[PDB]
C-alpha cells in the first residue's frame, strides 16, 4: 500500500525516471527505469529493488541530489540514508518525533525536515546539526490527513481523537510564556490507547514560537519506540500541573499504569486485567524549581503521596496565592498541604556545591475530609484569592459536598452539601463565590450562602463531558468555560462562554469551527488565551 | 426571578400571621410537586429549589439565643416535617443557610446542631420510624450518627424497624473517617455506654458465625477499633478484654483460613473451567494436550486453540494460513499417538480419534 | 535536534529513617589509622598542636 | 551463514555496477553450497545447507514463482516391518534399530502408550 | 549543639585533638590518646 | 571543535554491556549480565533499575521466557533473596509471577527447581507474617496518636 | 477410614460424613477415593462454607488435599465448577477486611497487656 | 465588551516545506497559514494568514510556481486556488474556484 | 538488661545496643528502662528495621512491648510525636504489597500442595 513516492528524472531531454515508492508495510521499492520499460502488447520483466528497514510505515522517501543516496524517514524517529552504491546504510537515529516529511535543497547541501511534533529543522549534510529550527505549539491535533500507518490494520490502530484537555499554565513572573504538557510526537502521544505526554514545553505567546522543552516524567528518546510485539510504548502522563504564586516553583503529577494486554498472569480470582493495571499504578508527585532561564530542577519527588493499603489517585492540586504552598486532594479522602523547608538533619545543613542551601518540600498539614455516604469519588480543590481558606469539593456520585478549610489551622470552617447533580468536573473560587461544574454549572456565593446562577448544560457524550472545562480570570472577576457542541471525531464545533461574576447573561458567546482543548488565564492582565484542536492559539481580551 | 419567590415568601408570611396552616401546607405541596399521599421511593422525589427548602426549615425549626441556642419544633405535627425527613433536606449546611442571622456569632455550630437534631426527631416520634428514615435518607456526619446510635441504644440496649436503622448507622459510621468518629464518640458517649455498644457489636460478630465452627466485618471492625481508641485508658484504667481478644484472634484465624482457601479454590476453579473448554474441543477433535487422570497437573496449563490471526512486522495483523496452522498442530503432536481413521472419514463426514502419549 | 544519547539513570531509591549523613561520612573519612603505643605503656596525658 | 540468500541484478545505466534486489532466509541453517542450471526450459538454482533440505529456487522467475524444499528424508522409505511379529525396523550409519509394539490399537480405546 | 556524629575506641580515652593542615586550616587527622597507652591517629587527606 | 553541551575533554558516558544489550533489545543477555551474582560488578539497585525498565518497556515476559534450568534457578534465587526488601517488593513479586506462569511445568522433571519454588513460598509465607505484624503494630501506634489529642 | 467415607456420600447422608470429619490417615484416605464420588465430598464442604462465615481448623487440610488428588476430575462435572467459582468469590469478600481486623487485634493486645500492667503494679507498690 | 483576536500559530501540514530560490527562505504551510522563515537566523519574515472559511476543508497542496519564483499555488479540499507571492501578500483575498467534487491533489 | 539499655540509648552506642537487642528478658528490660529514652529506642528500632528486613519479628516484639509499657510516657512528651510518625512510616512500608503478595502466595501454595502430593505417592510406591 503506497504511502509515498519520490521520482527523480534522468536527464535537456527526459531520458528516464527512477521511482521510489515507500509502502505502508515498511519497505521502500525502487523501480529503477520506467520509461525505457513501458516505452516498449509486451513488456520485459520489471522487478523493484526492496529496501526494508522501517518496522511501521515509511512516512517519507526522497532521492538526494546527485542520486547516490536515498534518504527516508518513518515512525521510528530515525532519518535513514540508503547508500545505494554499496549495500550500506547510515542513519541519524534519535530525533524528537516521527520524521513526517523531508525535502532536499535545490543544491545538494541542506535537508529540511517536518518533524511530527510541529517542527521543522533545516539540517546541513555531514554537519548533521539543525542550521534552522522552528517549533510550534505541539498540542493534540485532530489531523486532516489521518495517519500514514493507519492503513494496514495494526495491533492498535491510530485514531484521531482528543480524550482529555491539554494541561497548561501561563506562568507568572513571565506571562508571555506558557508551560504545557506534550509527548514526543503527536502520533507517538496518541498511540497506545492513552495520552503519553511525559514532557513540557515553554511556548511564547507574544511571538508564537516554542521557546524550550524539558522532560518531567521518565522518557527514553534513545531507546526503541515500539515493543517487540508491535505496540508503541506508553510513557507516564503528566495529568495535573499547576504553578506557584511566586514564579519560582512548579508541582506536577504523572501517572503510568501497565497496558491491559500485558498483565495476563497476575489474574488469580475475580481480578480482570483492568483491575490488575489499576492496582499496579505509579503516581509520582514531583516539585520543580524554575530557574531564570526556564530550566526546571527537581527538589523532591514523592513516590506515594496518598497511601493506604494501595496507592490512591490524586485528583487536583492548587497553589496558595499568598505563600509557597501546594494543596493536593487524593482518593484516600485527605487533603495534604506541602510546604518548603530547608534540608537540616541535626543542625548541619546540606548545601548545593555553589553554597546555597537545599530546599525540600514536605507535607506541612493533613486534613481528613468528612464523607457523607448515602445509599468512585473524585475531587477538586482551589484556594481563595486571598489565601486563608481552601475549598475542597469531595465527589461521590450525586451526593457530593464542598468543605471550606482554614489553612493556618487544620479545622473545618464550613461544609456545604447538596450542590452537585452528578460527578464533579472542576471548581474554581472567584473573589467570594465558588464556580463549580458537574452536569450542572453553578455560581454559589459563600459570603451570602446563596447560589446566584445555575445552568443545566445540554446532555452529550462522555468524551465531550470529559472535555468541558473552565478557568477564572482573578483580575477582572470573570470566568470562562468551554464545551464542545453535541464518541468524538474530526468535525466537531465548540463554543466558549464568557461570564461576569454578578449576572446570568453570557457576556460573549462565540462558537469555533474546531474544538478548543484548553483555556488559560493570563496572570498579569485581564482576558484569556485559548488553544484549539487544529492547534492554533488565540487570545480574548476585554476593552 | 428572585422577586417572584420574595412575593411568595411574603404571602407565606401573611399566612403565618393568619395562622392558617392548611393552605400553607397545600402551597408547599404544590411547590414540592390535607390528603398528602406519597410516592413509595426515597429516591423518586421531584427536584425542588434551595430557597423553598431554606424557608421550610426556617418555618419548622427554632433557635434560642442565650449565647447558645436550641432548635425546637415550631411545627411538631407536620407532613412538611416528615417530607423534609424523607427527602433528606435536614443537613447542617441547609439549617445554617436557614439560620445565617442568629448563628453567625455562635461557635461549635456543627457540634450543637448535630447533637440537637436527632434528639428532636426522636421526641417527635416515639416509634422513631422518622429517625430511621432520616438515617436512611440524609447525608449524615459522625456526630449525628453517634447521637442516633445513642438514641437506638436508649430505645433498646413492631420490633425490627429499629434494628434496621441500627444496621444502617453502622455502615455510615464505618464510612466516616476515623478522626471525627473518635472525637464525636468521645464527646457524646459515656465509657459504659461504649461498653453497651461493644456488647451490641459482639452480638453482631458471634451470632453472625465467625467464632462458630463449620462442622457444628470490615464495617464492624472499624467501629470496634474507633470506640476502643475513643475510650482509651482514661475510661478503663478485666477478664472481659481477655475473652474479647480471644474471640477476635479466633475470627482472625478464620479470615486467614478464608484467604488460603480463596486462593486455592479460585485457581482450581479457573483450571477446571479452561480444562472443560479444552476437553470439549478435544472431543470435537482439534487434538490438543489435555490431562487424562483425575489429579491436578503440576503446571496448571491448558493448550488453547490456535488463533486465526498473526502479528507481522512491524505490528500489523494478518490472517493465519491453514498451512501455518498445520505446522503448529504438527508441533502439538507428541512422540507417539494412535490416530484412528474411520470409514466415515473416508466417506468424508466425521473426524478421527486421537489418543496420544501423556507428556 | 538530535537528542544526545543518555545512559540509564540509576534509581533514587528512598532512604530509611536514619540515613548515613554527610557529616557521618565526613568523620568516617578520617580513614588511615596508625596506633603508636607509648613507651612502657604509659597512659597518654595530653596532646597539643600550635595555632 | 546468517541463513540468508540475496539476489543481485545489474543497476540500470552504468555498466559493471550490481546491487542487491532482494534477500530472504530460505533455510534454517547456513547455506553452505549451491549450484545453478539453465536449460530445457528450466532455470533453477539448488541450494543445500546444514538442515539437509535442498531448496530449489527459480532463477529467471525469481520473485515470481515459489521455491521448493525437497525432502531431507531419503527417497527409499528406509522403514521395514515384520507385521506378523509387529517389528518395525530402520537403519542408518551402521546400526539397525528394531522396535516391537507388544499390543494393538483397539486395546487403547495414555499411561500405557 | 546536637550530636552530629561520633565514634568508639577500645579504651577509655584521655586526650583528643583534631589538628589542621596549614593555610585555611583544613583538619588533617584526629589523634586520640587512650588510657591503654596508645595514640590512635586517623588521617583524612583531601 | 567540541559540540556545545558535551564534555570539552571528551568523556562520553560509555555503556556497560547490559545497558548496551538492553538498548538494542537483547533482554535475555541484559537480565543474565545483571543478575549474575558471582560477578564483582553486582548490584541490587542496578538489578532493580533494569527490571523497572523492563516493566516500563513491555518486555519482562520476553526477558524471562527464553531461559534454561540453571538460570531459572538463578532468577528464582534472586527473587527469593530480594522479596524481603519492601523497596522493590512489587517488581520482585511481578518477576516471581512471570516465573510461576512460565516455568511451573518442569517442577517434577527437576528436583532442584522444586526446592527453589518451595523455598520461595517459604519466604513468602514469612513475609505475610511480617506484613501482618506490622499492621498489628501499626494499630497500636494509631491508638497512641489518638490519645495524645 | 477409607471405606466409611465412600458410603456416607453416595446416599447424600448428613450425619455419617461428620463421623469421619473430626478424625496422615486422612491423606491416605482420599488417595484411594473414587473420583466422581470425590466430587460429592467437595459439594457439601462448599455448601457449608458458602452459607455462613466461620472457621474450621481441620477442613483446611481436608479441602486442599482433595483439590489436588481429585481436582482433575472436576472437568467431568460442570455443576461443581460453578459452585466453586461462586465460593471463591465470597471468600474474597471475607478477605477485604483482613487489614482492618488485624489493627483491631493490635489494640486488644495493647490494652489487655496494659490492664495487666497496673494490676501487677498494685502488688508491686 | 470582550473581543477575540485573530488566530495565530498553527499545525504544520504534511505538505512538503518548500525551499525558496537561492536557499535563503523556507516556506512552511500550516493549516490556515503559510509563513516564510529565514534559514540563517530562524526568525520569520512574513506570515501570510489564509481564511479557511464546511466543516473539514484543509489545505491540500502548495508549491512554488515553476514558471516564475516568488509565487505560490495553494489549494484546498474544496475548489479554491490561491496565487499569493511570498515577501508580500498579494493574492489572499482573490482565490479562484475550480468546480470540483473534492480536490484530492494538485501539482504545478 | 535495663541499665545496659539505658546506657546504650543515652550515649548512642551500637555494640551495647546490639548485644542487648540480640537476646521475659525483653519485658524486664523495657520495664526497667528509663522513661525518657523510649522515643530514642523507637527511633533506633525503626532504623534497624528499615536497614535490615530480616530482623522484623524481634524488632516488632520490642516495639510492641515498648508501646505497651510506656504509652502515656510518650504522651507526656508530646512535642516528640515525630518518632511515632517515622515508626508509622516504616511499618506502612513493611505492610506495603500485601494483596499481590497474597495472590502470589496462593499461586505457590498450589505448587507446594502438588509437590507434597507426589512425594506422598512416591513414599508409598
Amino acid at each position: 500500500i503506497i504511502s509515498t513516492f519520490d521520482i527523480r528524472p534522468i536527464i535537456a531531454e527526459l531520458q528516464d525516471i527512477d521511482v521510489a515508492v515507500g509502502g505502508a508495510r515498511g519497505a521502500i521499492y525502487v523501480y529503477s527505469n520506467l520509461l525505457a520499460h513501458l516505452h516498449t502488447l509486451r513488456v520485459g520483466t520489471i522487478q523493484p529493488r526492496k529496501y526494508h528497514w522501517h518496522r511501521r510505515a515509511v512516512h517519507s522517501v526522497k532521492w538526494s541530489g546527485d542520486g547516490n543516496y536515498l534518504i527516508s524517514g518513518g515512525y521510528e524517529t530515525v532519518l535513514v540514508l540508503w547508500q545505494l552504491d554499496t549495500g550500506r546504510v547510515d542513519f541519524l537515529p534519535h530525533l524528537s518525533a516521527a520524521i513526517e516529511n523531508i525535502v532536499v535543497s535545490p543544491k545538494g547541501s541542506a535537508y529540511a525536515l517536518h518533524l511530527d511534533d510541529n517542527s521543522a529543522m533545516v539540517l546541513s549534510t555531514a554537519e548533521m546539526k539543525p542550521s534552522m529550527y522552528v517549533s510550534g505549539i505541539q498540542s493534540l491535533v485532530l489531523g486532516d490527513r489521518p495517519s500514514k500507518d493507519a492503513l494496514v490494520r495494526r495491533v492498535w490502530r491510530p485514531i484521531d481523537e482528543i480524550a482529555s484537555p491539554l494541561v497548561a499554565t501561563i506562568s507568572p513572573q513571565n506571562p508571555s510564556h506558557m508551560f504545557l504538557c506534550v509527548g514526543n510526537g503527536q502520533q507517538a502521544t496518541v498511540g497506545g490507547g492513552a495520552t503519553s505526554t511525559p514532557l513540557v514545553q515553554v511556548f511564547d505567546i507574544s511571538s508564537f514560537q516554542g521557546v524550550a522543552k524539558q522532560a518531567i516524567a521518565r522518557t527514553n528518546p534513545t531507546d526503541v519506540n515500539i515493543t517487540s510485539e508491535g505496540v508503541p510504548i506508553i510513557e507516564p502522563t503528566a495529568t495535573k500541573l499547576a504553578f506557584s504564586h511566586d514564579g519560582k516553583w512548579l508541582a506536577s503529577i504523572d501517572e503510568w499504569q501497565p497496558p491491559e494486554r500485558d498483565t495476563e498472569a497476575y489474574l488469580t480470582g475475580s481480578k480482570t486485567q483492568s483491575d490488575a493495571c489499576k492496582e499496579r499504578r505509579e503516581i509520582y508527585l514531583k516539585f520543580w524549581e524554575v530557574g531564570a532561564d526556564q530550566s526546571l530542577e527537581l527538589v523532591t519527588r514523592i513516590n506515594d503521596a496518598h497511601y493506604t493499603k494501595q496507592t490512591e489517585s490524586i485528583f487536583d492540586l492548587a497553589s496558595d496565592p499568598t505563600s509557597a504552598r501546594f494543596a493536593t486532594i487524593g482518593n484516600d479522602g485527605m487533603v495534604r498541604f506541602w510546604s518548603p523547608k530547608l534540608r537540616k538533619r541535626d543542625g548541619l545543613m546540606a548545601t548545593r556545591p555553589d553554597g546555597q542551601p537545599l530546599r525540600s518540600w514536605s507535607c506541612s498539614r493533613v486534613v481528613p475530609l468528612p464523607v457523607h455516604e448515602r445509599q468512585p469519588y473524585s475531587g477538586a480543590i482551589t484556594f481563595s484569592e486571598d489565601g486563608s481558606i481552601l475549598f475542597a469539593a469531595f465527589g461521590p456520585p450525586s451526593g457530593a459536598l464542598v468543605v471550606a478549610i482554614d489553612t493556618q489551622t487544620g479545622t473545618v470552617r464550613d461544609v456545604v452539601s447538596g450542590m452537585f447533580k452528578g460527578d464533579i468536573r472542576a471548581m474554581k473560587s472567584l473573589s467570594s463565590c465558588l464556580i463549580m461544574l458537574s452536569d450542572d454549572l453553578v455560581v454559589y456565593d459563600i459570603v451570602s450562602d446563596e447560589m446566584l446562577a445555575s445552568y443545566t448544560l445540554k446532555e452529550t457524550s462522555e468524551a465531550a463531558k470529559k472535555l468541558t472545562q473552565l478557568a477564572v480570570n482573578h483580575q477582572s472577576r470573570s470566568f470562562a468555560l468551554a464545551a464542545p457542541i453535541p464518541k468524538l471525531k474530526r468535525g466537531t464545533k465548540s463554543e466558549l462562554l464568557i461570564f461576569n461574576i454578578e449576572d446570568e447573561e453570557p457576556k460573549l458567546v462565540k462558537t469555533f469551527s474546531q474544538v478548543i482543548i484548553s483555556v488559560c488565564a493570563v496572570p498579569s492582565s485581564s482576558g484569556f488565551v485559548v488553544v484549539d484542536s487544529a492547534a492554533q492559539v488565540w487570545s480574548i481580551t476585554e476593552g | 426571578s428572585w422577586s417572584e419567590w420574595q412575593n411568595k415568601a411574603m404571602q407565606a408570611d401573611e399566612l403565618l400571621q393568619n395562622n392558617d396552616i392548611q393552605s400553607w401546607e397545600e402551597l408547599m405541596a404544590e411547590v414540592f410537586k390535607p390528603e398528602w399521599e406519597w410516592p413509595s421511593s426515597r429516591s423518586d422525589y421531584a427536584r425542588v429549589d434551595r430557597r423553598w427548602v431554606v424557608y421550610a426549615i426556617n418555618k419548622v425549626f427554632g433557635w434560642e439565643g442565650q449565647n447558645t441556642g436550641r432548635l425546637t419544633c415550631r411545627l411538631p405535627e407536620s407532613s412538611v416535617l416528615i417530607y423534609l425527613v424523607d427527602a433528606g433536606h435536614l443537613s447542617t449546611s441547609n439549617v445554617k443557610s436557614a439560620f445565617k442571622d442568629d448563628v453567625r456569632e455562635v461557635d461549635k455550630v456543627e457540634e450543637l446542631i448535630g447533637e440537637q437534631l436527632p434528639i428532636i426527631l426522636a421526641e417527635v416520634d416515639p416509634t422513631m420510624e422518622l429517625l430511621v428514615g432520616y438515617l436512611s435518607g440524609t447525608q449524615l456526619g459522625s456526630s449525628e450518627l453517634v447521637s442516633s446510635i445513642k438514641l437506638l441504644l436508649c430505645s433498646l440496649g413492631l420490633d425490627e424497624h429499629r434494628t434496621r436503622g441500627l444496621g444502617i448507622a453502622f455502615s455510615k459510621l464505618a464510612a466516616c473517617p476515623a478522626a471525627e468518629t473518635v472525637k464525636s464518640l468521645r464527646r457524646l458517649f459515656k465509657p459504659d455506654e461504649v461498653l453497651v455498644l461493644l456488647n451490641v457489636l459482639r452480638a453482631e460478630l458471634i451470632k453472625d458465625g465467625w467464632t462458630t465452627r463449620y462442622l457444628d466485618i470490615q464495617l464492624i471492625a472499624d467501629l470496634m477499633s474507633r470506640c476502643i481508641d475513643a475510650v482509651g485508658l482514661s475510661g478503663w484504667m478485666a477478664n472481659f478484654f481477655s475473652q474479647f481478644q480471644a474471640e477476635i484472634s479466633v475470627a482472625l484465624e478464620g479470615v486467614m483460613e478464608a484467604v488460603r482457601l480463596k486462593g486455592v479454590i479460585a485457581e482450581a476453579a479457573n483450571y477446571a473451567k479452561r480444562a472443560r473448554r479444552a476437553l470439549a474441543d478435544s472431543a470435537k477433535g482439534k487434538a490438543m494436550t489435555v490431562h487424562m487422570s483425575a489429579e491436578l497437573p503440576l503446571g496448571l496449563k491448558t493448550d488453547n486453540k490456535i488463533s486465526t490471526e498473526r502479528v507481522r512486522s512491524g505490528g500489523e495483523i494478518v490472517a493465519r494460513s491453514s498451512r501455518q496452522i498445520g505446522h503448529f498442530i504438527s508441533k502439538r503432536r507428541g512422540i507417539y499417538s494412535i490416530h484412528r481413521i474411520s470409514e466415515e472419514m473416508l466417506l468424508g463426514a466425521a473426524g478421527p480419534t486421537v489418543v496420544q502419549e501423556a507428556r | 535536534m538530535a537528542a544526545e544519547v543518555v545512559p540509564l539513570p540509576q534509581l533514587k531509591l528512598p532512604s530509611g529513617p536514619s540515613p548515613i549523613t554527610a557529616e557521618q561520612r565526613y568523620w568516617r573519612s578520617f580513614k588511615k589509622q596508625k596506633s603508636h603505643t607509648s613507651t612502657a605503656n604509659w597512659p597518654i596525658s595530653h596532646i597539643s598542636f600550635p595555632a | 551463514m546468517d541463513r540468508r540468500t540475496a539476489v543481485y541484478e545489474p543497476m540500470a545505466g552504468q555498466s559493471g555496477r550490481w546491487s542487491k534486489v532482494f534477500h530472504r532466509r530460505y533455510h534454517q541453517h547456513d547455506v553452505k553450497a549451491m549450484a545453478s542450471f539453465e536449460g530445457k526450459g528450466m532455470s533453477v538454482v539448488v541450494s543445500g545447507g546444514s538442515d539437509a533440505s535442498p531448496i530449489v529456487l527459480p532463477l529467471r522467475a525469481l520473485g515470481k514463482e515459489f521455491h521448493r524444499t525437497l525432502p531431507h528424508l531419503p527417497q527409499h522409505p528406509t522403514v521395514l516391518s515384520a507385521p506378523k511379529a509387529r517389528y518395525i525396523l530402520s537403519w542408518w550409519e551402521n546400526e539397525i534399530r528394531i522396535w516391537h509394539l507388544l499390543n494393538s490399537a483397539q486395546q487403547f480405546l495414555p499411561l500405557n502408550l | 549543639w546536637n550530636v552530629v556524629a561520633g565514634a568508639k575506641y577500645p579504651s577509655p580515652i584521655l586526650s583528643l585533638s583534631v589538628i589542621t593542615a596549614g593555610a585555611s586550616h583544613d583538619d588533617r587527622h584526629l589523634a586520640v590518646g587512650m588510657q591503654s597507652g596508645v595514640l590512635s591517629i586517623r588521617t583524612r587527606l583531601s | 571543535t567540541a559540540d556545545p553541551g558535551t564534555h570539552p575533554r571528551g568523556r562520553r558516558p560509555k555503556l556497560k554491556p547490559w545497558q548496551k544489550a538492553f538498548r538494542q533489545g537483547r533482554y535475555a543477555a541484559a537480565v543474565d549480565d545483571v543478575l549474575n551474582t558471582t560477578a564483582p560488578s553486582y548490584d541490587p539497585v542496578i538489578a532493580l533499575t533494569l527490571l523497572t525498565a523492563l516493566r516500563h518497556r513491555s518486555a519482562l515476559r520476553e526477558a524471562l521466557q527464553g531461559r534454561d534450568e540453571l538460570s531459572v534457578i538463578n532468577i528464582l534465587r534472586w527473587a527469593g533473596k530480594y522479596v524481603a526488601d519492601p523497596r522493590y517488593r512489587s517488581i520482585c513479586v511481578d518477576v516471581a509471577f512471570h516465573l510461576i506462569d512460565l516455568y511451573a511445568e518442569h517442577v517434577g522433571g527437576s528436583a532442584e527447581l522444586a526446592t527453589q519454588f518451595q523455598q520461595l513460598l517459604a519466604k513468602v509465607n514469612r513475609e505475610v507474617e511480617k506484613a501482618e505484624l506490622a499492621i498489628v503494630t501499626g494499630g497500636m501506634v494509631e491508638s497512641l496518636m489518638m490519645s495524645v489529642e | 477410614l477409607g471405606t466409611v467415607l465412600n458410603q456416607a456420600l453416595r446416599t447424600d447422608d448428613s450425619d455419617l460424613l461428620e463421623s469421619c470429619l473430626q478424625t496422615l490417615i486422612i491423606q491416605n484416605t482420599i488417595n484411594r477415593m473414587d473420583s466422581s464420588l470425590a466430587g460429592t465430598l467437595l459439594s457439601k464442604l462448599a455448601a457449608r462454607m458458602h452459607r455462613r462465615p466461620g472457621r474450621a481448623f481441620g477442613l483446611m487440610r481436608w479441602i486442599q488435599w482433595t483439590l489436588v488428588a481429585h481436582g482433575g476430575a472436576l472437568v467431568t462435572q460442570p455443576d461443581l465448577i460453578n459452585r466453586l467459582t461462586e465460593l471463591s468469590r465470597v471468600l474474597e469478600e471475607r478477605s477485604r477486611g483482613l487489614s482492618s481486623l488485624l489493627a483491631l487485634k493490635g489494640k486488644l493486645d495493647m490494652l489487655d497487656a496494659q490492664l495487666k500492667y497496673r494490676k501487677a503494679l498494685k502488688m508491686a507498690g | 465588551s470582550w473581543k477575540v483576536s485573530k488566530p495565530m500559530g498553527g499545525r504544520m501540514s504534511d505538505i512538503d516545506p518548500i525551499f525558496s530560490q537561492d536557499e535563503r527562505h523556507l516556506i512552511i504551510t500550516y493549516n490556515t497559514s503559510i509563513q516564510v522563515y529565514s534559514t540563517e537566523d530562524s526568525l520569520l519574515v512574513r506570515r501570510i494568514a489564509l481564511p479557511l472559511t464546511p466543516s473539514a476543508t484543509h489545505i491540500v497542496s502548495s508549491a512554488l510556481s515553476k514558471s516564475n519564483p516568488d509565487y505560490l499555488w495553494v489549494a484546498c479540499s474544496d475548489g479554491r486556488i490561491w496565487h499569493i507571492n511570498w515577501t508580500s501578500g498579494e493574492g489572499v483575498d482573490t482565490p479562484s474556484t475550480i468546480d470540483t467534487k473534492k480536490l484530492l491533489d494538485m501539482a504545478v
